[PDB]
């Protein structure tokens, strides 16, 4: 069981939701 | 912003994605260093592949030999016989030679000369289970005293150091190593790799980035 | 050796009655229990099974015996069963089967990741990319063309820690016995904690290494305790390092532990090699188809059977830093010349 | 090893400065014609016979097997009679003494010939060969 | 790992750092802390901060690594039920068909 | 989708032309067991 990982290329992944959570913030720091 | 972000990356929110990729790229260096293939090695004589034999799976011994007699006065070891008994070689160095060039999937053998063919040769492993302990001794014919000298001379052998030093001398004397421990160190190879495509982006940089 | 069945008032299960001095009944099972009633199936003889009240194994106290092969020698037993060492000395006096169980002496104690090259490889290209190159390059090695050379680092950084964690999931050191070739037991006044080893008196293994060992002998002569458990407990207490035994008792005993801190010295090796057997009257005549049974219980397998019911078990840096300090008064001395 | 062109083994030593004794050792050169050569014989049986022709005193003509194997009963070409083929095929003929080789000690061969105690408690295990070793994201 | 040993070897190894870097130069405790924990420059002592920084970095890795490796019965064939005792007391419901399995069996005996 | 032979299910499973297989458990549990490699696995833990 022992390989790369990729992550995939589909659905709400990790990272992306963070970098989607920061524009939620930069969104509530631009409106401002 | 260019140095900033190039900056942070290979050292609030893009420096949290920065350290999560780093932790993630070294728990995944981690993972695909510390592991290793899918396990695929015999587990010894129960293992299936001796069990129920096939053309894939082609294991012998030497032709007319212990391990011979050991297959053949053996009921529940009848299909194990009657398939070793198309593969058997005369001897045991033609055995060794073709489990070595990939002609034997398998190779049943007394202990002390397969783990001597483990100890001067990296390619050839030994299984794993162990069976059949029994020993090697001196051959008498009939009833003889010389058999009861021979016996009280061994015993008197191994009441001292002396078969230690012969085992020191030519069983322990191993050239070869032993593979328990897998991943000895990193590989020279990928770091040679690593420094060639930084050597050469460094190289397109200064050709190119400079001016 | 378990005690009689007391709702019924006679031996229970597949064990064998045992006497035991004016003499007791007592059950009896084990391995070699399984190899005599093979072996009495075998070579078909009825037998009467007892304990031996004088002495343990074997030993020579004047010029007799006073153990379970002085009870052979002596016409008061014809054979002998049970963990019994084969050595020169025995076999002199009484007879032996083929081993059955091999055995012997043994002990039962309580920048690597990174290659040769790499550290040239890591020089060679801090003097490519001097002053204070050198220094900004190896600085940013640890914790803007040279943003790539950082990176490179960071991955040189992570494999750096990756493979150490590989290199501590690999390698598996102990602190095992150098063996009996060693002054690690034949001086243990030379070190600064004396190592405090010793063995069973009367035994094979206390009688081999006064013939193989004086010192070890003259060290142990103190060192000695009575009862194999009782030097287990004093291993796991503190009052002794290591302990010389039997191999296959030593085996069994890292094998059936009530925990998982006792383990033989190195892979499994065994000094002097030797094994068990039984022990029968001398220039006999059941020896020849003692030996035929016994090889036939190895032939046919059972003896694995046996040795997997019985003897189954449940378990099984800073001196770089010093070598800079002498590199930095080598650089001390550049200074001022 | 074979012999050299004087008839003589070369006195190889260890990686401690044991001189390695060998002895001369008449068998076969090499489907294959027959053919009787006298070769080197060294090793752990080796040294092993040293030790016994040096506690009992006794000169020995070490020879090897006329055949490839070690010693298995087989059945006769005709009239079905057991016949052992091996060198304990030569030890029953009278052509052999002792064999001192890596003889493994079981029921069969010990209802014909008798073993000493096992100079080597060895086994039987499985030689198999192993498998394939060998900035990338 | 290694307890307050290792750290506090670490630790008068640092001082005696910060005194050998101090005595070559005539700052060093923010240099050593610095380092350690993630600044005059030169003052002749810079080779012997590039083996500090080594060490410190070795010792992170080396912490990282003995982070990451003290983090990360067998059946019926289990010889403690072959060879039971009065360490190992097992059972099953009286008059039951395990009971049955156990009783109607002759290497099932003893268990 | 219906394929004959379950050697040849199997080897189409192999080469991409099937993405699963529906099929006797033990059959499976077993050819999962004993293969050319070890790639084919049942699904989940167990369950049938
Ligand atoms: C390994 O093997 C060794 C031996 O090879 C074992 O060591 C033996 O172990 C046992 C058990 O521990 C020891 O026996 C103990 O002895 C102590 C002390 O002695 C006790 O008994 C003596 C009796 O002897 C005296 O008296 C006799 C005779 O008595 C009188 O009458 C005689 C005739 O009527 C006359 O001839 C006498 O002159 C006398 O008037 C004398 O012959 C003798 O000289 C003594 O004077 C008592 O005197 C003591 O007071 C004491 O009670 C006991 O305390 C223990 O209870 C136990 O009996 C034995 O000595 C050990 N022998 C050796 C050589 O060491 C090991 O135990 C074995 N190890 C293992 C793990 O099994
Ligand atoms: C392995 O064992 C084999 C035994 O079968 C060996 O084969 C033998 O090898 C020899 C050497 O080549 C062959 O040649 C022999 O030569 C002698 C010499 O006579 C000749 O020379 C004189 C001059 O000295 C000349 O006047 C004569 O006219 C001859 O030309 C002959 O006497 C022999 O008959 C023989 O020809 C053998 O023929 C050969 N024997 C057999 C039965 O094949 C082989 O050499 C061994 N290998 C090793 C490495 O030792
Ligand atoms: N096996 C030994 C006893 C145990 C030991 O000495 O280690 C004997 O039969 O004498």
């Amino acid at each position: 069981e022992v390989m790369s990982s990729q992550l995939d290329c589909d659905n709400m992944a990790g990272v992306f939701y963070m970098l989607g959570a920061a524009m939620a913030l930069s969104l509530i720091t631009f409106i401002s | 912003a260019m140095w900033f972000s190039w900056g942070v990356l290979l050292n609030m929110v893009w420096a949290g994605f920065a350290m999560i990729i780093v932790a993630s790229y070294t728990a995944n260096l981690a993972a695909f260093l510390v592991l290793d293939r899918p396990e695929e090695r015999i587990t010894g004589i129960n293992d299936p592949r001796l069990r129920n034999p096939s053309d894939k799976f082609i294991y012998a011994t030497v032709k007319q030999s212990s391990v011979d007699i050991y297959f053949r006065r053996q009921v529940e070891l009848s299909t194990m016989y009657r398939h070793m008994e198309k593969h058997n070689y005369e001897s045991a160095a033609e055995a060794i030679q073709a489990v070595r060039d990939n002609k034997l999937h398998a190779f049943i053998w007394d202990s002390a000369v397969l783990e001597f063919e483990a100890s001067q040769k990296c390619d050839l492993v030994t299984t794993g289970e162990l069976f059949f302990r029994s020993g090697f001794g001196i051959g008498m014919r009939k009833d003889s005293p010389w058999k009861q000298q021979v016996s009280l001379s061994i015993l008197k052998s191994h009441e001292n150091g002396f078969m230690e030093d012969l085992d020191k001398t030519w069983v322990r004397y191993q050239e070869c190593d032993s593979r328990s421990n897998a991943p000895a160190t990193l590989t020279c190879e990928n770091m040679a790799g690593v420094f060639m495509l930084v050597a050469g982006g460094i190289v397109a940089g200064i050709f190119l980035i400079f001016i | 050796v378990e005690s009689v069945d007391p709702l019924s008032g006679t031996c229970m299960r597949n064990t064998v009655p045992c006497q035991k001095r004016g003499y007791i009944k007592k059950c009896c099972k084990g391995f070699c229990i399984d190899i005599l009633k093979k072996i009495s199936k075998s070579v078909k003889f009825t037998y009467d099974l007892y304990l031996v009240t004088n002495g343990k194994h074997g030993k020579k106290i004047n010029g007799t015996w006073n153990g379970m092969i002085g009870e052979v020698v002596m016409k008061r037993a014809y054979m002998a069963v049970g963990s019994l060492t084969i050595n020169e000395e025995r076999s002199e006096v009484v007879d032996f089967s083929v081993p059955f169980i091999e055995t012997g002496i043994s002990v039962m104690v309580s920048l690597e990741p990174f290659s040769a090259c790499v550290w040239v490889m890591m020089f060679v290209m801090l003097l490519i990319v001097i002053g204070k190159a050198i220094w900004l390059l190896w600085g940013l090695v640890f914790n803007i063309m040279v943003s790539v050379w950082a990176f490179f680092a960071v991955i040189f950084l992570a494999s750096y820690t990756a493979n150490l964690a590989a290199f501590m999931i690999q390698e598996e050191y102990v602190d095992q016995v150098s063996g009996l070739s060693d002054k690690k037991f034949q001086r243990p006044n030379d070190f600064s904690p004396p190592f405090r080893f010793g063995t069973v008196p009367n035994g094979s293994t206390e009688r081999n290494i006064r013939n193989n060992y004086a010192e070890m002998h003259a060290y142990m002569g103190k060192f000695n305790q009575r009862g194999v458990d009782d030097a287990l407990l004093s291993l796991k207490t503190g009052k002794l390092d290591a302990f010389i035994y039997d191999a296959a008792v030593l085996n069994y005993m890292a094998g059936r532990d009530e925990g998982c801190k006792l383990v033989t010295i190195g892979s499994g090796k065994v000094f002097a090699s030797t094994g068990y057997g039984i022990a029968i009257q001398k220039d006999s005549g059941w020896k020849r188809q003692v030996d035929l049974a016994i090889l036939q219980l190895f032939g046919d397998g059972e003896m694995e059977e046996l040795e997997a019911l019985w003897l189954t078990g449940i378990c099984h840096v800073f001196y770089m830093l010093g070598a800079a300090m002498a590199l930095s008064l080598i650089t001390f001395i550049s200074e001022h010349l | 090893k074979p012999t050299m062109s004087d008839g003589t083994c070369k006195e190889e030593f260890t990686v401690n400065g044991d001189p390695v004794k060998k002895v001369i050792c008449t068998g076969p050169n090499d489907g294959s014609p027959r053919h009787t050569v006298p070769q080197c014989c060294y090793g752990f049986c080796i040294d092993l016979l040293i030790k016994l022709a040096r506690t009992m005193q006794f000169t020995y003509e070490v020879h090897l097997v006329a055949d490839g194997k070690f010693g298995t009963q087989e059945r006769v070409q005709n009239s079905n009679k057991k016949e052992w083929n091996g060198m304990m095929g030569e030890l029953l003929s009278g052509q052999a003494d002792m064999i001192v080789a890596p003889l493994t000690i079981n029921n069969e061969r010990a209802q014909y010939i008798e073993f000493s105690k096992p100079f080597k408690y060895q086994g039987l295990t499985i030689l198999v060969k192993k498998e394939i070793p060998r900035f990338m994201q | 790992p290694f307890q307050s040993c290792l750290w506090l070897l670490v630790g008068l190894s640092v001082h005696v750092v910060a005194v050998m870097l101090y005595l070559l130069d005539r700052s060093a405790m923010w240099f050593s802390w610095g380092v350690l924990l993630n600044a005059p420059r030169s003052f002749s002592a810079r080779i012997l901060g590039m083996v500090w920084a080594g060490f410190a970095m070795i010792i992170v890795a080396s912490y990282t690594a003995n982070l990451a490796a003290f983090l990360v019965i067998t059946g019926i064939n289990d010889p403690r039920l072959r060879n039971p005792s009065d360490k190992f007391i097992y059972a099953t419901v009286k008059q039951s068909s395990v009971d049955i399995y156990f009783r109607r069996q002759v290497e099932l005996s003893t268990m």
